[PDB]
Formats: structure tokens, C-alpha cells, sequence
């Protein structure tokens, strides 16, 4: 039966799909991370100069 | 008509690395084409060879084999007279051809 | 040769593996070069609109 053949097909297209898919979930959460790393740091920058303002003030 | 041969469980598609080729032989031709199609190309499977039916004239089978392979493979298949086909479980064509059997023998009564 | 055919296909397979590896190796690089570029435009427009605003 053509089975014997078929399914090593089958077994690399599953293990490439399988790496394929890992990779597109972790530049989906690393472009979230971006996101996140961003807003905590916009606020250190955003916090120093309003303690540069105050002593102006 | 494909329409009449053609079952989804002789394909492998929908996939990156993967593709089925369709080709009709020769009855006599047939014999030497079992192993032959395995020698036009490589990155073949061993063993892909599997046929949708025959006549008293002819086979045609599927192949299932790697993306590399395929233009090689055909190419290669016509130059030794075996005779490219592909009709990848083309569903919206079997039915086509179905509905249109139908309806233009309905129509022209 | 069955066999010999089998054992040829069992070393050229690894290929299709090699392949999907540098496939998902691009998406991965994608991913490192978007997290930065993403990142840094982003900080960046919002820093220098803070920058203005005090």
C-alpha cells in the first residue's frame, strides 16, 4: 500500500508546519512585548523630565 | 472525465512542501512507469504511485511527492511520452462537469 | 531498488526539514528586527511629543 510512502510526506509537511507555527506565535507575543516594554519605558522618560520641570519651576 | 475517477483520498495537498501530479500511461507502458516514475527526478517518495482507474487502452495514477520535484518530474514524463494531467481534486471542475452533463442534456431537451 | 530508493529518500528528506528550520529562522528574525523597529518608533514619536510638551 502507498502508505509507506505517503506518510513520510505527511511526517515532514507536520514537523515544517509545527516549526512554521511556533515562530508566528513568538513574533506575535514579541511584537506584543514591544508594546509593553514601551509603555513601561515612555513612562521613565516622561517621569525624568517631569522632575526636570518641577526644578525649573 | 476526471469527474468519474477523481477521490480525495488519492491526493496530498493543501500543504507548503507537498503536491500531487497527475499522468495517464500506455497499458503496456504501465509496467516499465510502477518504477520508472521514481528515476525522472529527485526528492520522489518511494511507492507514490497510485492510480484513480484503467481502461483498455490505459492507466492514469496520482503521485505524491516533495515541491522540488514536481517541474522536473513532468518535464521528464513528457520528454519519455508519459502524459501530464494534473487535476488536483478539483472540486468546483467535477462539479462543472456533473451539473453541466446534467443541465445541457436537460436544456437541449 | 526499493530499498536503495528508500534509503536515498530518508537522506533527502532532511531537506524539507532544513527548509521549514530556515523558515521559521526568518520568522524568528522578523520578529527580532519588528520587536526593535516597533519599540524604538514607537518610544521615540511619543518621547520627542513629551519632549515638546514640557
Amino acid at each position: 500500500s502507498q502508505s509507506q510512502g505517503i506518510q513520510q510526506l505527511l511526517q515532514a509537511e507536520k514537523r515544517a508546519a509545527e516549526k512554521v507555527s511556533e515562530a508566528r506565535k513568538r513574533k506575535n507575543r514579541r511584537l506584543k512585548q514591544a508594546k509593553e516594554e514601551a509603555q513601561a519605558e515612555i513612562e521613565q522618560y516622561r517621569l525624568q523630565r517631569e522632575k526636570e520641570f518641577k526644578a525649573k519651576e | 472525465s476526471l469527474a468519474e475517477i477523481v477521490k480525495k483520498d488519492d491526493f496530498v495537498l493543501d500543504s507548503e512542501y507537498l503536491v500531487t501530479l497527475l499522468v495517464v500511461v500506455p497499458k503496456l507502458n504501465h509496467n516499465d512507469w510502477i518504477k520508472q516514475y521514481e528515476t525522472l527526478a529527485e526528492m520522489v517518495v518511494p511507492r507514490s504511485s497510485n492510480v484513480l482507474s484503467e481502461d483498455q487502452d490505459s492507466y492514469l495514477c496520482n503521485v505524491t511527492l516533495f515541491k522540488k520535484a514536481v517541474d522536473d518530474f513532468r518535464h521528464k514524463a513528457r520528454e519519455n511520452k508519459f502524459i501530464v494531467r494534473d487535476f488536483q481534486y478539483n472540486e468546483e471542475e467535477m462539479r462543472a462537469d456533473k451539473e453541466e452533463m446534467n443541465r445541457l442534456s436537460t436544456d437541449k431537451k | 531498488s526499493d530499498a536503495d530508493v528508500q534509503k536515498q529518500i530518508k537522506h533527502m528528506m532532511a531537506f524539507i526539514e532544513q527548509e521549514a528550520n530556515e523558515k521559521a529562522e526568518e520568522i524568528d528574525a522578523k520578529a527580532e528586527e519588528e520587536f526593535n523597529i516597533e519599540k524604538g518608533r514607537l518610544v521615540q514619536t511619543q518621547r520627542l511629543k513629551i519632549m515638546e510638551y514640557y
